[PDB]
């Protein structure tokens, strides 16, 4: 019943299967007449994660050009290591 | 050898193969830059062959007299000029999407023929194979120009020449394959558990 309720509110995306081949191979997406009906939030989440990871690597490449300013690095170090009568 | 020479001389339809391979009455880069491979009776195998016209096709194929020749893809540069190019230069661009179906995987379920034999009774497996495959291509992928060609003994080759299908990359071809290939494990001693 919870799944049916969630499905009733869930929108879907119509697009070519050629852009959703990875989902197609696992039978995660319903197909008709060459179109794929995307469980969309998982797709948007995964593309966001991958894009974010690529941008993270880009910023890690360009960071030795950012270490020159004094006001930023202590803050970045503190919020990086903060993860640890 | 004499029969094969005569066959290439007077019976094989060079013009129709050239016209379908060029996809235009006028010769175009789809033919000059397409790779061809000839397999000889001695076992020699020559790749990177290409033809610029129907007449050049005829002269080269009659002169070499191969037992069979196989079709390659369209390249950015003429394959016959391969020895003048670096290995990285010859990039494949377009090839008609193909399937291969054989009786080899059905020997565990047929008794009308044993080993390398075939008749109408066992051909029903292959007929159902084309039926399901053609239904898939037409309904799910929308392809129109696909033709099946007998493999010579007991198999059938699919050739999808749709402009969308020719230009599909390797990953897209693999995706279509694993889409159609439901039975990934061909052994009969274990449950599929699909």
């Amino acid at each position: 019943h919870q799944r049916k309720q969630y499905f009733q509110q869930e929108k879907f995306i119509k697009l070519p299967f050629e852009n959703v081949i990875e989902l197609v191979g696992n039978r995660l997406v319903f197909l008709k007449d060459g179109y794929a009906y995307l469980q969309q939030l998982n797709l948007l989440s995964n593309e966001f994660a991958s894009k974010l990871n690529q941008e993270l690597i880009k910023t890690y490449q360009y960071l030795p050009r950012l270490n020159e300013d004094d006001r930023l690095l202590p803050i970045l170090n503190h919020l990086s290591s903060g993860y640890t009568d | 050898s004499s029969d094969m020479e005569y066959y290439y001389k007077s019976l094989y339809p060079f013009k129709h193969i050239f016209n379908w391979l060029n996809h235009s009455p006028k010769p175009s880069r789809d033919m000059i830059n397409r790779e061809f491979a000839m397999a000889f009776r001695s076992g020699a195998y020559k790749r990177y062959n290409s033809f610029n016209s129907v007449q050049d096709f005829k002269a080269q194929i009659e002169k070499a007299n191969p037992d069979r020749f196989e079709i390659g893809a369209i390249y950015n540069k003429p394959p016959r000029e391969r020895d003048t190019l670096l290995k990285s230069e010859l990039k494949a661009l377009e090839k008609e999407l193909v399937f291969d179906i054989d009786m080899d995987d059905y020997d565990a379920f047929r008794t009308c023929c044993s080993g390398a034999q075939v008749c109408s009774k066992c051909w029903k497996f292959i007929s159902l194979a084309m039926k399901i495959t053609n239904t898939a291509l037409r309904e799910d992928f929308g392809y129109k120009d696909f033709i099946w060609v007998f493999s010579g003994r007991r198999g059938a080759h699919c050739w999808v020449s749709d402009k969308r299908a020719r230009a599909l990359t390797d990953v897209q071809r693999r995706n279509v394959l694993d889409y159609v290939n439901v039975i990934r494990d061909r052994n009969t001693d274990k449950r599929l558990a699909l």
